């Protein structure tokens, strides 16, 4: 039987397949709402490394309602695809990107060597080196304040204990696994006193 | 289905050998599920020992088994692993493996377990449990001394269902397992049915009818 | 970490009423985000693997009968099996997936409440092929009766038996609900063919008085 038909699905193909992602420190998010979400597109591709999901089955829920799915989209390095979970720390766990505890959803990566590696060098993406304290859950730093790594005052000026906060990824194509850059996208779900907007195609 | 898994077979190991049982998952999105292991004892409740994502082998344990079990996984086939590098008598129990998409999240497959032995095997003695000298009149074989479970009994080659009652095996003090089977027929049957008890004790190669009369 | 306790043990209960089951947890296991409780119950058989029945603690699983049902928040929940049916015999657990290491309850036996029935009494002498190995086994049984409990004491030239014997008792029977239970009294052959008098006394809700059944060694 030929079917479904459905016409507003999910934009899940312009967070995954976007042309150019961000930067860790700069993370993109994605409002889904008013759609359907086939979910099974995600996990039956064969084309990404880890797809981590928590608190929540990725195979059940496309008979479920949420009021408002996020997709967040940025670009690491293997090492570090580790770090994007609930209860680590590090570099992008801390002044990055961070999950709550009680995360619901999932952290699908895959290897973008062949489209972020440059032979020079890509040094478009970023990522926060120091910060005066760790991350809340979801929170998105963008400043460039000179980091204060001394006692003496930096007055925007980069240097003795003055640290400019934001260091590129060497991502060449000869670089090992964990060093080649990886996209990553975390959806997140939550469930609120409110109407739901984003279903799976059964109900 | 979404998701089937797949457990190698039953195990008789001798204590201090190693042992290494598989859980192969056979289904699509096997990316995304989790696979844990659980220890069942012989009459006892349920035991998670530990699970692993074989996406990229992140492990975590039970207290009770950190050290003493090693999970690893084959992404490459969707296999998971238990392994044992020295197996102790009080190893011997069923070990399920469970699956479910995702970490917290409900284990929502499950294989038909792998039972492991880690002892020597022995044959069941099958004694006949005669009936006594109107109404109707009971009669059984006694299974004893074998080691491990299970034996299963059949009357007059699986031709008599009808009112057998095989008893759950209890473990001697030898180490041994004792069991009875039973069955109840009419009194006039005694004198011309033929009852006959099939006992096959597989881990043992030993396959044992007695025949069942009234002792003159 | 997280401990489960289910209450009650044991729990016998009549066809087609109600049955729930208790678990506590020693600590919550409410996801703020989604409000849901991650509390799982399920069922196991003898030879089976266990089956899920519900999650998140209110959430049937699929191949479930409408008779199931979970409920509770917070740190009480509930598996409500409402008219109990013969084949809800089962062992049932309750299972927390809030964070790891998991977790299970120690299990909830569930069986079938009917009247009482007492049980049909037989005994067995050793046979001769097991005398001539040196150990005779002497074989009372206890058939088809209700309730579980029973008080099986070995008589041997009318001395009271203890420590010698070992107990069985079948799965309750899936048309009329009820037990079967093996008593196997276990001495040496020199011991066996000392006395003349083995007898098998049995007590039981059932019967108005202790039946005995008993035979003589050789007769
Ligand atoms: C629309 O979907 C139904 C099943 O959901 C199918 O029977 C029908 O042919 C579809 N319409 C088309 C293919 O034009
Ligand atoms: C775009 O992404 C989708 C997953 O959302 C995938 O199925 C599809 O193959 C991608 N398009 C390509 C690779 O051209």
């Amino acid at each position: 039987e030929t079917g479904p038909n459905i016409t507003n699905l999910c934009p899940f193909g312009e967070v995954f397949n976007a042309t150019r992602f961000a930067s860790v420190y700069a993370w993109n998010r994605k409002r889904i709402s008013n759609c359907v979400a086939d979910y099974s597109v995600l996990y039956n591709s064969a084309s990404f490394s880890t797809f981590k999901c928590y608190g929540v089955s990725p195979t059940k829920l496309n008979d479920l309602c949420f009021t408002n799915v996020y997709a967040d989209s940025f670009v690491i390095r293997g090492d570090e695809v580790r770090q994007i979970a609930p209860g680590q720390t590090g570099k992008i766990a801390d002044y990055n990107y961070k999950l709550p505890d009680d995360f619901t959803g999932c952290v699908i990566a895959w290897n973008s060597n062949n489209l972020d590696s440059k032979v020079g060098g890509n040094y478009n993406y970023l990522y926060r080196l120091f910060r005066k304290s760790n991350l809340k859950p979801f929170e998105r730093d963008i400043s460039t304040e000179i980091y204060q790594a001394g006692s003496t005052p930096c007055n925007g000026v980069e240097g003795f204990n003055c640290y400019f906060p934001l260091q590129s990824y060497g991502f060449q194509p000869t670089n090992g696994v964990g060093y080649q850059p990886y996209r990553v996208v975390v959806l997140s779900f939550e469930l609120l006193h409110a109407p739901a907007t984003v279903c799976g195609p059964k109900k | 289905t979404q998701m089937q898994l797949v457990q190698s077979g039953t195990e008789v190991k001798k204590p201090g050998e190693s042992l290494k049982i598989s859980c192969k998952g056979s289904g699509y999105g096997f990316i995304t599920y989790w696979i844990g292991w659980v220890r069942q004892m012989p009459g006892k409740g349920l035991e998670w020992m530990g699970i692993i994502y074989p996406g990229d082998s992140e492990t975590r344990y039970s207290p009770s088994f950190q050290g003493q079990v090693t999970i690893s996984a084959d992404k490459s086939i969707n296999t998971a692993y238990l392994q044992w590098s020295s197996l102790k008598a009080s190893d011997t129990a069923i070990y399920y493996c469970a699956g479910g998409s995702g970490i917290s999240t409900p284990m929502d497959v499950w294989g038909q377990g792998t039972t492991v032995t880690v002892a020597s095997t022995k044959g069941p003695s099958v004694f006949p449990l005669a009936p006594s000298s109107g109404g109707t009149a009971a009669l059984g074989c006694l299974v004893k001394d074998y080691f491990p479970e299970p034996v299963t009994v059949s009357w007059n080659s699986g031709a008599l269902t009808s009112g057998v009652h095989t008893f759950p095996a209890v473990l001697q003090s030898s180490g041994l397992y004792s069991l009875s089977s039973v069955v109840t027929v009419p009194s006039s049957s005694l004198g011309t049915q033929t009852y006959i008890c099939n006992v096959n004790h597989k881990p043992s190669n030993t396959k044992v009818d007695k025949k069942v009369e009234p002792k003159s | 970490d997280i401990q489960l306790t289910q209450s009650p043990d044991s729990l016998a209960v009549s066809l087609g009423e109600r049955a729930t089951i208790n678990c506590k947890s020693s600590q919550s296991v409410l996801y703020s985000s989604i409000n849901k409780n991650y509390l799982a119950w399920y069922q196991q058989k003898p030879g089976q693997p266990p089956k899920l029945l519900i999650y998140w603690a209110s959430t049937r699983e699929s191949g479930v009968p409408d008779r199931f049902s979970g409920s509770g928040s917070g740190t009480d929940f509930t598996l409500t099996i409402s008219s109990l049916q013969a084949e809800d015999v089962a062992v049932y657990y309750c299972q927390q997936y809030y964070s790891t290491p998991y977790t299970f309850g120690q299990g909830t036996k569930v069986e079938i409440k009917r009247t009482v029935a007492a049980p049909s009494v037989f005994i067995f002498p050793p046979s001769d092929e097991q005398l001539k190995s040196g150990t005779a086994s002497v074989v009372c049984l206890l058939n088809n009766f209700y309730p579980r409990e029973a008080k099986v004491q070995w008589k041997v030239d009318n001395a009271l038996q203890s420590g010698n014997s070992q107990e069985s008792v079948t799965e309750q029977d899936s048309k009329d609900s009820t037990y079967s239970l093996s008593s196997t009294l276990t001495l040496s052959k020199a011991d066996y063919e000392k006395h003349k008098v083995y007898a098998c006394e049995v007590t039981h809700q059932g019967l108005s008085s202790p039946v005995t059944k008993s035979f003589n060694r050789g007769e």
